[PDB]
């Protein structure tokens, strides 16, 4: 596509510049171009891909929630019996959000997941597949909603199975996966008890493995453990 | 408040 | 253009929604569409136009400064004797910034300024012309730089002359114009003494007129006066 | 620090 004439290394360099400049749409476009070169991504490069699209979709999710809230009030008992504009603009933002998610899912399917054989890469990509199906589920109605939810679940579950076999309980990718799957259970799947159980087991198993870690690894793992605790405090 | 998720870094 | 099929009132409504959602590029596109309907803008509508484009160009200016800084280091005595990528990406952001400024200036010229006969509208638009030429001047090199600076100066000066004749010294638009023209003198025109003189005279003349104001007008004027003071503290 | 400018509102 548009980045087809730019060197892979230049795309990566410019993605890092875009991050520094808080130009996340540019960052995502550079990283999409890098993926489309066809080579596997290094750990650092996977992280750049994730940061770029997390920030793009994050702005869209925040906007969608604002507009959805306004739309719910306007169709409350006796509010602005107004025109189609709120719905139209919410729908515009929704379609753009869905397009970003579809783009990410398309990169994962062509061909990042299939060429990912190491546990770190495969878990990372499967987690990302679950996350972007989850973002689709946040806005979904109509006949395929259940199916979007099951796609998220299936991706997270395959990631979980690999992570438990192949990674220690403090591994940051394993922890972030468990955190996000617990959010899926609580916010998407109407399964708060499963969410709570998963967060607690994850936290406790990580705590028992901290003794194996260096000072730097300890810092990385405990940061994510605190997010598990923060959710448990919200949920219980 | 919505639940907190995580990717890469804070 | 793209907004040609949407009602004027709907464009305005969606601009307000976009502001709430922090979707400033959308906001700017809606407001451009509203201007292109050909009718004059109300006070509220002028403010929406300004908020939209201030936020768009503000992100671009911040990015440009980050990238320019990185570019200066990379061409310092003995830094990354690297490739063309930093310059190329700075140039990309610069061109996009210039395009936004040219868009705003084009709206002012076709035909907002020429149809603006009241002092509030004409001063507002001339201030905006000065501001967007100033943003062009921030990034300018090459043969027309002096000329960009003089375009900013000329627009601010015509706005100042009208504001002094037609508005009280506490009027918020008059105050914001004087503030921005003082920034032009300090940051663009290499005229710090003129900047300081203008800020001080503006502040003092406003202080002497506060007694005429309601509680709400007093709040509005004193907020901008504090910005004049903040610059004077930085500059002296 | 750069100088502070103003349009519309804070
Ligand atoms: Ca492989
Ligand atoms: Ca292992
Ligand atoms: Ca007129
Ligand atoms: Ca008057
Ligand atoms: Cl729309
Ligand atoms: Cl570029
Ligand atoms: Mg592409
Ligand atoms: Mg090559
Ligand atoms: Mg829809
Ligand atoms: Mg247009
Ligand atoms: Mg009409
Ligand atoms: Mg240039």
């Amino acid at each position: 596509g548009s980045m087809g004439s730019m060197e892979r290394a230049s795309l990566i360099q410019k993605a890092k510049l875009a991050e520094q400049a808080e130009r996340y749409e540019d960052m995502a476009a550079f990283m999409k171009g890098a993926v489309e070169k066809g080579e596997e991504l290094s750990c650092e490069e996977r992280n750049l891909l994730s940061v770029a699209y997390k920030n793009v979709v994050g702005g869209q999710r925040a906007a969608w929630r604002v507009l959805s809230s306004i739309e719910q009030k306007s169709n409350e008992e006796g509010s602005e019996e107004k025109g189609p504009e709120v719905r139209e603009y919410r729908e515009k933002v929704e379609t753009e959000l869905q397009g970003v998610c579809d783009t990410v899912l398309g990169l994962l399917d062509s061909h990042l997941i299939k060429e990912a054989g190491d546990a770190e890469s495969r878990v990372f990509y499967l987690k990302m597949k679950g996350d972007y199906y989850r973002y689709l589920a946040e806005v979904a109605t109509g006949d395929d909603k259940k199916r979007i939810i099951d796609s998220a679940r299936s991706a997270y579950q395959e990631a979980m199975d690999i992570s438990k076999k192949e990674m220690p309980p403090t591994n940051p990718i394993r922890l972030g996966l468990a955190l996000n799957f617990s959010v899926f259970h609580y916010e998407i799947a109407n399964s708060p008890e499963e969410a709570i159980s998963l967060a607690k087991t994850t936290f406790d198993e990580a705590m028992a493995d901290l003794h194996t870690l260096s000072e730097d690894s300890y810092k990385d793992s405990t940061l994510i453990m605190q997010l598990l605790r923060d959710n448990l405090t919200l949920w219980t | 408040r919505r639940s907190i998720s995580f990717s890469v870094g804070a």
